[PDB]
């Protein structure tokens, strides 16, 4: 698995 | 495992899930491995929504982009869909009474610092 | 009373929640023919943790019952609770050592003591919420203790539920329905999950006879995440339960999806269910 996050 | 909250929040997935069968881009209970793999014959900005592994969150948004396939996660706190937040977001994180109005949202916004590339879902 | 300076470790025992249990023997002597006693403390010393692990205390101190078991003392450390010792230990692996020197009107002996002291324990206006069988105790071949009060709460004087609007990890297979959707535990919420707990005695939860293995044998071992709630909910609101156990006689496998009905006021007292365990204990 591969997860990240969203910057505004 | 993290059971529900309130009625409310019970009711909210029913509606959440049923929206999102109809949306045909639903993969249920697929884990980040198919991800990384049906998003790998897909252009950069396709993406899909299944169910979460962690029992943290009921889905999680998987997305092709340039770097790779990225997954995001979509917690459920209050009634209200929204992306994880991360530590260097200095914008608040925007939320949602549907799960579906969550994904035409984000069709600037960067990913850990690739921008986020939203344009065709996956069939199912 | 007690001091943990002459408290001599002698053996881990187990662990369960967020404390682990260690036997240990107090000798104020210090000549070693003290009495052994069963010793719980905190891992990890947090306010979250401290503050609920001595709720638990000032539960089972309230508690005194045959089949409740027996709260010894305390001593700090960080906080250390003194229990009775049990030697043949939980329910859960005890019912896995001796599956065939277990028969039928045993585990109905047990059931009536388990019964016994959930009434013992509703009339004090107590939840367990974590009624399963490694949560239960054994002193001897034919006496049981229901143990760890942990998740136990004190009910409202107007309020008939208890409700946690920010729950953690959970045992959402002895959870009944109302505690999976509002997440609201009653005492029906706890003949639901004795009603799990009778299921897991007359099966001795062999190889993959285990509320989690069968639960997830009903909705697919391929839904994953916190999406297992939702599917386990439609799998209870559509009236599927766990099986009936191998062996099992008619009578009693009634009694379980009667527990395991959806509405609440369907659901049996702990009154009505001691007078069918023994109306069947003495009829066999
Ligand atoms: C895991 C859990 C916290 C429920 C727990 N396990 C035990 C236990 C296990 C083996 C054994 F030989 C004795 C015990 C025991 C005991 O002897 N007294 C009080 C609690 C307790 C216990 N409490």
């Amino acid at each position: 698995v591969e997860y990240s996050t969203v910057v505004h | 495992l993290k059971t529900f909250s309130s009625k409310s929040e019970y009711q909210l997935v029913v509606n959440a899930v049923r929206k999102l069968q109809e949306s045909g881009f639903y993969w249920s209970a697929v884990t980040g491995g198919e991800a990384n793999l049906l998003l790998s014959a897909e252009p950069a900005g396709t993406f899909l929504i299944r169910d979460s592994s962690d029992q943290r969150h009921f889905f999680t948004l998987s997305v092709k982009t340039q770097s790779g396939t990225k997954n995001l996660r979509i917690q459920c706190e209050g009634g209200s869909f929204s992306l994880q937040s991360d530590p260097r977001s200095t914008q608040p994180v925007p939320r949602f009474d549907c799960v579906l109005k969550l994904v035409h949202h984000y069709m600037a916004y960067y990913i850990y610092k690739i921008p986020l590339v939203l344009s065709r879902p996956l069939s199912s | 009373q007690f001091e943990e300076r002459h408290l001599k470790f002698l053996q881990q025992l187990g662990k369960g929640n967020f404390g682990s249990v260690e036997m240990c023997r107090y000798d104020p002597l210090q000549d070693n023919t003290g009495e052994v006693v069963a010793v719980k403390k905190l891992q990890h010393s947090t306010e979250e943790h401290l503050r609920d692990f001595e709720r638990e205390i000032e539960i089972l101190k309230s508690l005194q019952h045959d089949n409740i078991v027996k709260y010894k003392g305390v001593c700090y450390s960080n906080l250390r609770l003194i229990m009775e010792y049990l030697p043949y230990g939980s329910l859960r692996d005890y019912l896995q050592k001796h599956k065939e020197r277990i028969d039928h009107k045993k585990l109905l002996q047990y059931t009536s003591q388990i019964c016994k002291g959930m009434e013992y324990l509703g009339t004090k206006r107590y939840i367990h919420r974590d009624l399963a069988t490694r949560n239960i105790l054994v002193e001897n071949e034919n006496r049981v203790k229901i143990g760890d009060f942990g998740l136990t709460k004190v009910l409202p004087q107007d309020k008939e539920y208890y409700k946690v609007k920010e729950p953690g990890e959970s045992p959402i297979f002895w959870y009944a329905p109302e505690s999976l959707t509002e997440s609201k535990f009653s005492v029906a919420s706890d003949v639901w999950s004795f009603g799990v707990v009778l299921y897991e005695l007359f099966t001795y939860i062999e190889k993959s006879k285990s509320p989690p293995v069968e639960f997830m044998r009903m909705i697919g071992n391929d839904k994953q995440g916190q999406m297992i709630v939702f599917h386990l909910i439609e799998l209870l609101k559509s009236n599927g339960r766990l099986p009936r156990p191998e062996g099992c006689p008619d009578e009693i496998y009634v009694i379980m999806t009667e527990c395991w009905n959806n509405n609440v006021s369907q659901r049996p007292s702990f009154r009505d269910l001691s007078l069918r365990v023994d109306q069947i204990r003495d009829s066999i």
